[PDB]
């Protein structure tokens, strides 16, 4: 409904003071030191104001105590008039960290299970393997729809060749080929070369 | 099959001159002959003036160490007033007698330091050069007598051949008085410098 | 003098709200699901004190149903509901909310938090619709129907037929030009973008009927540690970053005070391919308040040099805008940066106590570290501590600078180094003879960005640094050496000038150096100026240019070879021999080529070498 | 049975919403009132257009601003039409009831005025910075009236206060306690310097004694017909619009009428800025005006990136803009303007193409931007090709366009040639051109990296292809006599090729003999596809990216030997005499090393070469 507590904050320094005559590295330290000494002088001021009334505590003494009481009232007034820093708005509640230190049969499994499941299905480059590509080529050689399946075969086979060239796992090396394809003559030449290879 | 250019990081301006004093020594870095003019001096004094004017507005209006070797010039023809230097009894000609008497670097010391650096940058000679003597200890000793009955200021007696900056000479005479009370604020200095720069810029 | 009350015309405000309050179209869905959500936790809170409140239904589900043949949209939810009193004034009043009244009457402590403080949310649905109908059933009131069409008159009635248990059914008629909002892809995209972190399931129906879920992942950062385990962190990382590799570093952050928030930060394993390619607007860190998406595309959120860390930050209260895309008084957004960067930097220390994992971390993120140690003008000192570099007297590994300083010889106040193009070049270069003859250490520099960092790193724990490719190196000798070479200058005095007339310009001062034991001559560069690598790197930048910074040149000569004494004897013989001329120019050419500096015209050198080899051949 | 009611609205929360959570800054409050005076001024003028008798109540039509720091007050005094009791109790006292729209609609069929503002919820922005508002009004009929408010929930209306006034309206603002920063002299001109400069009424400002600065002098010219303009007025308007001291170079006036009416002025600069590619601040060189008010600047989807020097302004009316007055909803409309702006910019360039030394200066200034535009866009290659100029070898100092080179071809060859190097002296005397020079053909030069960047994407020109002189496959049309000469040369030099392959190899794919060298023994050539030496040098140094697999498949070389020189004959005769000696090894390594040095690549280590030549000179001197 109303927002008025967020109208006066001070930044140590961010970007908004760049008069091309002063050096930033010096201005930053000057501002920080000025803020800290202002904090310290106000700090000693509150101690003096406190000690005044504290040592104050007959009618004259009561009047003095009332005057310092109004002085403390003024001190809270100026404190409420003081802007927000970067060192009074938050405290810590808890923290923690973790290093995250790590501690033929596989070929046969990845052949039979993956080939069967992906033949039933037909993320791919994320999961499919060389045997899946071999069975896709097997499906194409059974076929010879034609152009599109050939196109996908060349696309993901080119992905595998790119992975081999980079000597990295293609499981996380598929976005680069697309972001580069979004060379065309070479792609068409390889397309027709593979087409005449498979047809022959 | 194109690297698709982009990502220009620019460059920082190459650091070079480091004291604003070593420039006044060697012709290899900057020739001392016909290259000497007046537009350079009015320009550099103008940048110092506007920098000081901006600095003195905020809460850090007190500098405390107005010193030419603190001032730096880069290779974009720009001037910076930095800290550089980072109890100090370090006596020099550049401090005001208000420090040498009791204490408390304040406004008056800044005005006095501005005056002496302006002197050194216009005349192009040694620090507080006087034709009467050339030894440092007696310089300090005479400064110890600056609170006496006669002032002892940098040599700008007479002869002009230039007229023009007669106003600026009025300022530099103003900066050289024993009484710290009358010393002017930055406003007249920056106004006169801006007007002279404009007169030299509309051409 | 008279006093009069305030007035406000209603008709024009109606068009004011629905035409110039928002900028896009994908927000009415978020508004409707937020309304259903607050109804849900309202009845949920009502339940803990009265079980019988849930007799008209035990399930809490929100569902959306499209229909193309009528071109209609339906939202069904079971919540608190309305009575006749609620329908007349709570909904029929502009800029008034029952949520605030409910929470004010509930002034007995804070246990639940709900959204909605303005009271213009509902009418946003009128942006793309003509007819809106609400069917309402309350736990103690009869079925009621409400209809409106944005004309100035709204209709209420008691409806009959098709009984419901309890709750709200909202039916929206559509336009003719907004058919695109009736397909699966658009609704899935919108729902996953805007309101994908709500603590209740959301389903969708497509017509053999179908049953599917649009979001089935739970918020994680609302539970305290000492209960969460590593596997949950891994699963959350996998779900958020749609990848297959796991994470590398995790950190949890919590604060308090007037400005309170919570944070999760993650550091990955492999570097992204398009990291500094930019172009794509930055989309690393997200900001939320009460689990609704507010702001993204970090602009001042985090510095540019840390644009590789994913994470999430949640707040509790903030001065939002009438339309919930911006944040008023952006200065507050700055403050969190000071509380983020620092804390994140802390992590980089803890990873340094184990050996090989730090090598794995450095190998991919060295460039980010170098850009950081360059640009961060305030925390430079902390960043400079954790660098790792090659060195001469080690093996194939890398050491730390503190370890380097831990072995100063005795009277050594400076640290030397050298920049180049590859390891084998600086390994056997012409500058590294005497510094290994006396016995000392060198630090090798090999990357193009690296040469920027040394430009700003001038000091390190009370010791300065000098470059082995600058004029005026000073290293310790002893009195016999000093007398020996100062009497050496007293011999080549005439020699000291003769090169001056032969090579005229492009040489400033020639002296006899003490850095050569196996090479006659070398070229040295001035103090104020650049090095050769600086010149070639500047020539590499293609989008820039001025000039006028090129540093001066100096030439050195060694007093040990027989070649130089032969030159001295031939020169003192006469000054009119061309043999000294050609051998001096050839020596200068080969020396200038030997020190990285680019050539000027290769034809001269090629012709000279061709003539030499041909004359040696016998013809 | 059924009922039909009407909507109702709450007042307090509506007011709180309209004050505290609608705007993104606090400088707007001056702009709102400054705008909201001019409309009333226009109503005065239009109503006076028909009735001369309204000339007896005042002849001055201005607006004055008076600050006061003893009493902490601000006064805005205007001489507007004002309101009577009915309007004051009716228009100002209610939310969202604008008299401007009613006045516009009531009178029509050939009027000409566009009053600013239609929402009717703007005046209350005066409560952004202040605590009490008071308005004094005397329109033309009854005594003056005063209206006092403090955004509490009840306003006060008062009769004449006894201050004698002729006409107009005064708005008096009681400033808050901390906002005194809006009182000193600087921020006043700072704020009025940005928003409300182009308004059709004079503005003054009073400060003190021993009138002052009028913050407006320049009447905009784009509203006029671009048919009697002259150079001097256009120039001084240019000087006023931007901070500089030089005259303009060329300008363009643009206007589209139809479904969308919009006009524009565009200038090309004179001296290029020194930060034309510096980071931050984005593309910003253009301002957006609607109904003579600035909205926003620096939005990327307005002009293509390769144009960051054109400076001007585009203005229109009848645009849908939101409440905050900082953007434009339904971003689709913004996309249409660029397709016309870029066409007019290209038209201006094409018209400039007729001048000699103006084009010389323009090219010297923005060659890089023109070539970047060539590379980036994929639609205007056909037009941006004609604006390129180059060096050559037949003219020397003076420049040339590709059209002239096409116009003076030799009648037999079907190709175009080029060469990219470091500087002019590198390739003006290199070994790659001798036979072409002997025949008498023309080879164009290239000496900047941006030319390297733009040369890859270019494919042909007027149906002719671009081929390199630094690639395998270069032939010139000659007679078959030379062909059988190379035939028996191949039949006569095969074993030498085998030896040159088997020497140390691992660096050369094949050794061949061709006709491009007449005064050099050896040279290096590249392959039909892949990077050149200059490519590797430029891309090995700049930027941060590091992955050389691409270069690993764009790097391979071949060696060429000229079988005419005496040195080749000598080494060949020693070769067929015997091939197991060491002198042959020394000569071949020296020749390969100097060939690599002269080619343009970088030696892996110069120390070995230096040691070899040093040993040679040591033996020569007989030590
Ligand atoms: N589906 C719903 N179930 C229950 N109450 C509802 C529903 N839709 C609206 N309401 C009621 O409507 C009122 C809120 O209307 P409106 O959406 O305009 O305000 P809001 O809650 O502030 O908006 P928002 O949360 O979208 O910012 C409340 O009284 C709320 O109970
Ligand atoms: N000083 C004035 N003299 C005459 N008419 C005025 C004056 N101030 C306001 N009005 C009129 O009172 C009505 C209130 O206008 P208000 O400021 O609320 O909105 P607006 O005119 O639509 O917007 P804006 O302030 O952006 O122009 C309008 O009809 C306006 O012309």
């Amino acid at each position: 409904v109303d927002y008025s507590v967020w109208d006066h904050i001070e930044v140590s320094d961010d970007e908004d003071e760049t008069h091309p005559n002063i050096d930033t590295a010096s201005l930053f330290r000057w501002r920080h030191q000025a803020r800290v000494e202002r904090m310290e002088q106000f700090q000693k001021e509150k101690e003096e104001l406190d000690r005044g009334c504290r040592e104050c505590k007959a009618q004259q003494l009561r009047k003095e105590e009332r005057s310092w009481e109004q002085k403390l009232e003024d001190m809270r007034k100026k404190e409420k008039s003081m802007p927000w820093n970067v060192d009074t708005l938050s405290k810590d509640g808890f923290s923690k960290s973790i290093v995250n230190i790590k501690p033929e049969e596989a070929r046969e499994q990845k052949h039979k299970t993956f080939v069967e499941k992906y033949e039933k299905q037909i993320d791919n480059v994320h999961l499919v393997c060389e045997e899946t590509a071999n069975y896709l080529v097997i499906w194409c050689i059974d076929l010879e729809l034609m152009e599109q399946v050939a196109h996908q075969t060349m696309v993901m086979q080119f992905i595998l060749e790119l992975a081999k060239s980079l000597k990295v796992d293609p499981r996380a090396c598929f976005r680069q080929f697309f972001t580069k394809i979004k060379y065309m003559e070479g792609f068409k030449y390889e397309l027709e070369a593979f087409k005449e290879r498979v047809r022959g | 099959t194109v690297k698709l250019d982009t990502m220009i990081f620019g460059v920082i301006e190459y650091c070079e001159r480091g004291s604003l004093r070593e420039v006044l020594n060697d012709t290899i870095s900057y020739p001392d002959g016909t290259f000497m003019d007046w537009e350079f001096k009015i320009s550099v004094l103008y940048d110092i003036a506007k920098g000081m004017s901006y600095l003195h507005s905020s809460k850090t209006e007190v500098h405390g160490r107005l010193k030419s070797t603190n001032c730096v010039v880069d290779s974009r023809m720009v001037v910076k007033i930095t800290d550089f230097g980072c109890l100090p009894p370090k006596k020099d000609l550049w401090t005001a007698p208000e420090h040498l008497r009791q204490a408390n670097i304040s406004q008056k010391g800044d005005v006095y330091s501005y005056g002496i650096i302006a002197q050194e940058i216009i005349l192009r000679k040694e620090t507080f050069y006087t034709l009467s003597c050339r030894d440092r200890n007696e310089k300090i000793f005479r400064v110890e007598n600056s609170n006496g009955m006669k002032p002892f200021r940098p040599d700008l007696f007479l002869e002009t051949a230039e007229e023009k900056e007669l106003e600026v000479y009025l300022l530099v005479k103003n900066c050289w008085e024993e009484d710290p009370e009358k010393r002017p604020d930055f406003k007249k200095i920056e106004t006169t410098l801006a007007k002279i720069f404009g007169l030299f810029h509309d051409q | 003098v008279e006093t009069f009350a305030f007035q406000a015309e209603i008709a024009q405000l109606m068009s004011l709200i629905i035409n110039t309050f928002y900028s896009n179209k994908e927000i009415f869905l978020r508004e409707l699901i937020s309304n259903a959500s607050d109804a849900l936790d309202k009845i949920r809170y009502e339940s803990l004190t009265d079980p019988s409140k849930l007799d008209s239904g035990k399930e809490l589900k929100i569902d959306i149903i499209p229909n193309p043949q009528e071109r209609t949209l339906t939202l069904v939810d079971t919540g608190i509901g309305m009575t006749k009193a609620d329908l007349i004034n709570n909904l029929g009043t502009i800029a008034k909310s029952g949520t605030k009244a409910f929470m004010e009457a509930l002034q007995a402590g804070a246990d639940i938090s709900m959204i909605g403080q303005f009271g213009v949310g509902f009418y946003s649905a009128y942006l793309v619709a003509e007819k809106v109908v609400v069917i309402t059933k309350h736990n103690d009131d009869e079925q009621y129907a409400w209809e409106s069409s944005a004309g100035g008159s709204f209709t209420v009635r008691a409806d009959h037929g098709e009984p419901i248990g309890r709750g709200t059914k909202v039916i929206l008629h559509l336009k003719e030009d907004q058919t695109e909002y009736l397909e699966e892809r658009r609704v899935k995209e919108v729902v996953k973008k805007h309101s994908q972190f709500i603590g209740y399931p959301i389903t969708l129906y497509l017509e053999y009927i179908d049953q599917e879920e649009l979001n089935k992942t739970k918020p994680i950062w609302t539970r305290n540690p000492d209960d969460i385990t590593q596997e949950e962190y891994g699963e959350f990382y996998k779900s958020l970053t749609n990848d297959w590799e796991d994470h590398l570093a995790v950190k949890h952050f919590s604060v308090e005070g007037q400005l309170e928030f919570r944070a999760l930060l993650f550091i990955p394993r492999r570097a992204p391919f398009d990291l500094f390619e930019n172009k794509k607007k930055k989309n690393n860190i997200k900001l939320y308040v009460r689990r609704v998406f507010i702001m993204d595309s970090c602009d001042e959120l985090i510095p540019e040099y840390l644009n590789f860390i994913r994470g999430v930050v949640d707040s509790e209260d903030l001065p939002l805008n009438i339309s919930r895309e911006m944040l008023q008084q952006s200065k507050i957004l700055k403050v969190i940066r000071k509380n983020i960067v620092k804390k994140c930097l802390e992590l980089f220390s803890e990873l340094a106590e184990d050996k090989e994992n730090y090598k794995k971390f450095y190998e991919a993120f060295s460039k980010n570290l170098k850009l950081g140690i360059h640009e961060d003008s305030t925390n430079r000192r902390r960043l400079s501590e954790l660098l790792r570099y090659h060195t001469s007297q080690s093996g194939d590994e890398m050491t730390s600078l503190s370890e380097y300083v831990s072995r100063m010889k005795e009277t050594q106040k400076s640290i030397y180094y050298i920049t180049g193009e590859s390891k084998e070049q600086v390994a056997n270069s012409a500058f590294v003879e005497r510094v290994r003859k006396r016995g000392f250490e060198v630090v090798y520099m090999t990357e193009p960005i690296d040469e920027y960092c040394v430009q700003q790193l001038k000091e390190f724990d009370g010791k300065s640094l000098v470059s082995v490719t600058k004029e005026g190196l000073e290293l310790p000798e002893d009195e016999e050496e000093k007398k020996k070479m100062e009497e050496s200058k007293a011999k080549f005095e005439n020699l000291c000038k003769l090169m001056k007339e032969i090579l005229d310009k492009k040489v400033e001062k020639v002296t006899i150096s003490n850095r050569l034991v196996s090479s006659p001559c070398c070229i040295v560069t001035s103090t104020y100026g650049w090095t050769a690598n600086m010149e070639r790197i500047m020539k590499a930048q293609a989008l820039r240019d001025m000039g006028y910074m090129m540093a001066k040149k100096h030439l050195e000569i060694n007093p040990d070879h027989p070649i130089v004494e032969t030159l001295r004897q031939k020169a003192e013989a006469d000054k009119n021999d061309k043999a000294v001329k050609d051998l001096v120019v050839l020596l200068f050419e080969t020396a200038l080529l030997s020190s990285g500096f680019s050539l000027e015209d290769p034809q001269t050198h090629s012709n000279r070498i061709y003539r030499m080899i041909k004359l040696g051949l016998g013809i």
